[PDB]
């Protein structure tokens, strides 16, 4: 469940979410009519003093029974026209982003592993 | 630098072997695709480098052109 | 063993009675027409009923895994 | 058959090929040093060599060719 | 009935510059078939896109449900997401960029997944 | 003679019928499905169908760290870090769309819950995908892991170290100082073991649930 | 502005004015943070920098680093204090007498 301030984890290879300046970004803005964001919700972003779009792909927050809960809260970057920033994802993704409502193709499209 | 330079050549002409039967893929395009792959890594490499670039390599001729069809 | 299977949850706790009857929402405003219209009479046994009676969407015990085909 | 036509058709076929310019495309044209092909060129002229006559060889002498005219008398004595 | 042989026709028909069709394997659970399609201009995009969802609403489906069209907010990425099979279509410089088609055909050994390595955070001294 | 844990009621003043109407589908479901024994600490690898895709199924393989539920509701959790990264699925035994499950590797643990494997250092919860079967020997008890793992800095998940979690699989002396371990104690309850009101007897009950599950087969 | 102290470094951010002083100081040619802190070649990467001059000055802090497996506390070198004892010895003037608007605005 990310909110408003929480450190979240860039999973991409994105130039910005690279380990230099280790300041976690944080989130400024969920997309959503309450401001709980989970699996495939979009948020805002403050990242290296820029302000960033990201799709939540993980959290921590136990979820329904059968799906992945991660260890960490992972997110992607995403452009203003709705491209991800990153070319790749190594990290797994859950299988889940496939079906709820959203444009989700062209971020599974980057990532090889589904869990 | 390669396992063997000969391999290398054999490994170039049995992809276009493969590709000449394909046909939902845009046959032209492999081709001039697999000239890229090539020329622009093979050209210079080190023993490792080059192990590593020829077994991936190794692995599409394997796994049915990379699934393309 | 005269159980219903009831979608969801029912005021009260367990071992409480509640009352039962055709839901009066307008979207089944008249879906007594296939039932046992002044109840259901054992009496008559005009066919004697199977000891489980399920709904078609509901996925009975001892099938088959439910591989999405 | 058409020795002579193997090596209008071999001329012909590497005409074709546009990557290498017909600057000095003679009967005795070398691949190595000649036309500055590399190892990855000549399998290439393989292929359009083998596609207009149906291969049925192996790279035994293909890459040993390394001109037309061996190439079209070993066209010439494998048909 | 809509498969991919009629898929790829449409695509013929009306001038996709680059067609690239990749079998997935069963064990990737994404799709059985992917598809990469470049188009000249924006325009171009649009069009086809539109297209194959008439032909897709038209050839049967009846029981299959509707398909949104995804990116339409891009001007260079639409992906639109078949049951059975997801077509990608992009303009030239975006798909050099991204490079699907290495991606799915070598599987874990694509050169940019490669590059990526994983750390360990002990002190600094 | 190994009952497994759904099939043990809890106690209450729930009607015993509504327990045994669960139990028919239950053992009905069993029938279709061999469901292995198995414990906290044993790997298991499950295949699932994915409703996202079609006629596709899934597997998962991780330590089961958790058992709870009862009666057709029982489920379990499994853990694994993939490409480094840690992954929980919570399963549903009697779910329709698990395939099978394996036990990859039968043992148990000197805990029967392993959550703060999530605080202990990765090698403890990473597993490969692809290990096949060890082989079980009936005539012999499970035997029981007695590793106890490396914890990584103090900020945990939990207070393991407190009373109540009772851990007894960790190494606290090399996490945490003696005046830590006698700091904890002041949370101890001792009374709570002696108290002879808390303590459920379901021997009889999982005596007359053997033969029942027995005569049914 | 924020350089010259007009604006409150804390609602701008200390490591962005750093790379904003580090980037005006190496185009004006004038290498004098090279000497105070000994930084060899110099740099143009504000991480680069600001590590060395935190080992200068012997500061470590405890941050939570977000990893795969879970959040842990890791002893880091202080980039935060870095920064700020990089403006400062830029403000009282030993890094160099800097004009800003040379180069937008010479006129
Ligand atoms: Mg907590």
């Amino acid at each position: 469940a990310v909110q408003k301030m929480t450190r979240v984890r860039v999973v991409d290879n994105s130039a910005l979410g690279s380990t230099p300046y280790h300041r976690p970004p944080r989130c400024i803005h969920v997309y959503n009519k309450s401001g709980v964001g989970k699996v495939g919700d979009q948020i805002l972003l403050a990242i290296r003093g820029q302000k960033k779009k990201a799709l939540i792909v993980g959290h921590r927050m136990p979820g329904s029974r059968m799906t992945p809960k991660f260890d960490s809260n992972n997110v992607v970057l995403i452009e203003d026209n709705g491209n991800p920033v990153g070319t790749r994802i190594k990290i797994p993704i859950p299988t889940s982003l496939r079906r709820r409502e959203g444009e989700y193709s062209k971020v599974l499209a980057i990532a090889q592993n589904f869990v | 630098a390669p396992w063997s330079r000969e391999a290398v050549l054999c490994l170039y002409r049995a992809l276009l072997r493969q590709g000449r039967e394909l046909r939902y893929t845009d046959r032209d395009f492999y081709f001039a695709s697999i000239r890229r792959e090539f020329r622009k890594n093979q050209k210079l490499e080190n023993l490792e480098a080059r192990e590593k670039q020829l077994e991936k390599g190794l692995v599409f001729l394997h796994s049915k052109l990379g699934g393309l069809i | 063993h005269n159980i219903i299977y009831v979608n969801g949850s029912v005021p009260g706790h367990k071992n409480c009675l509640v009352k039962i009857k055709d839901s009066t929402l307008p979207a089944y405003k008249d879906s007594c027409k296939n039932l046992p219209f002044p109840t259901y009479f054992p009496d008559g046994d005009e066919e004697e009923l199977p000891e489980d009676l399920f709904d078609e969407s509901v996925w009975q015990p001892s099938e088959p895994s439910i591989t999405f085909a | 058959l058409t020795l002579d036509g193997i090596k209008d058709r071999v001329l012909y076929v590497l005409k074709l090929y546009d990557k290498i310019d017909p600057e000095k495309l003679s009967v005795n044209s070398h691949f190595m040093k000649d036309l500055g092909l590399d190892s990855l060129d000549q399998v290439e002229i393989i292929m359009a060599m083998e596609d207009e006559f149906g291969f049925e060889i192996p790279d035994i002498d293909a890459e040993k060719l390394m001109c037309p005219q061996e190439i079209v008398d070993y066209i010439a004595d494998k048909k | 009935k809509f498969d991919i042989d009629m898929l790829v026709s449409l695509l013929r028909q009306e001038n996709a510059r680059d067609i690239c069709v990749i079998q997935v394997p069963p064990e990737m659970r994404y799709t059985d078939y992917f598809v990469i399609g470049s188009g000249t201009s924006t325009r171009h995009l649009h069009a086809m896109v539109h297209y194959l969802v008439k032909m897709y609403k038209h050839l049967k489906c009846r029981s299959d449900p509707y398909v949104k069209i995804e990116g339409k907010d891009a001007d260079d990425w639409l992906c639109v997401d078949f049951g059975s099979m997801v077509i990608h279509l992009m303009l030239p410089e975006t798909r050099e960029t991204y490079e699907l088609e290495k991606l799915w055909t070598l599987r874990s050994f694509d050169d940019q997944l490669a590059q990526i390595a994983a750390e360990t955070l002990p002190e600094d001294f | 003679r190994f009952l497994s844990p759904e099939f043990i009621p809890p106690r209450g003043r729930t009607n015993p019928l509504k327990f045994k109407i669960e139990r028919k589908d239950m053992l009905d479901r069993r029938k279709v499905l061999p469901i292995p024994e198995f414990y906290v600490g044993s790997i298991l690898r499950v295949t699932t169908a994915d409703p996202y895709a079609s006629g596709k199924t899934s597997q998962f393989l991780g330590i089961c760290i958790k058992r709870s539920g009862n009666g057709l509701g029982a489920t379990f959790t499994l853990r694994n870090t993939i490409e480094g990264q840690g992954v929980e699925i919570c399963f549903e035994l009697y779910n329709p769309r698990i395939q099978e499950i394996q036990v990859v590797k039968l043992e148990k643990r000197l805990d029967d819950n392993l959550l703060y494997l999530r605080d202990a250092l990765p090698e403890y919860s990473t597993f490969d995908v692809n290990m096949k079967p060890v082989p079980q020997e009936a005539c012999q008890e499970v035997p029981v892991n007695k590793l106890k793992v490396k914890m990584k800095p103090k900020p945990w998940s939990k207070r393991w170290e407190r009373p109540n979690f009772n851990i007894k699989g960790i190494r606290f002396d090399l996490a945490l100082t003696e005046e830590q371990m006698k700091e904890a104690q002041k949370w101890n309850k001792p009374w709570i073991e002696f108290d002879m009101m808390r303590e459920y007897d379901t021997s009889k009950i999982e005596a007359a649930l053997w033969e029942e599950i027995e005569a049914s087969k | 502005l924020a350089l010259c102290g007009t604006v409150l470094d804390h609602l701008v951010g200390e490591e962005t004015m750093a790379d904003y002083l580090l980037y005006t100081l190496n185009r004006h040619g004038l290498f004098g943070y090279v000497q105070h802190y000994a930084l060899a070649s110099a740099c143009d990467q504000i991480e680069w920098v600001l590590k060395n001059v935190a080992i200068k000055l012997r500061k470590t802090r405890k941050v939570k680093v977000l990893t795969g497996t879970g959040n842990v506390n890791v002893i880091q070198p202080d980039y935060a204090m870095a920064a700020r004892d990089f403006l400062r010895t830029f403000r009282s003037g030993l890094l160099g007498q800097v004009m800003l608007d040379r180069d937008i605005i010479p006129a």
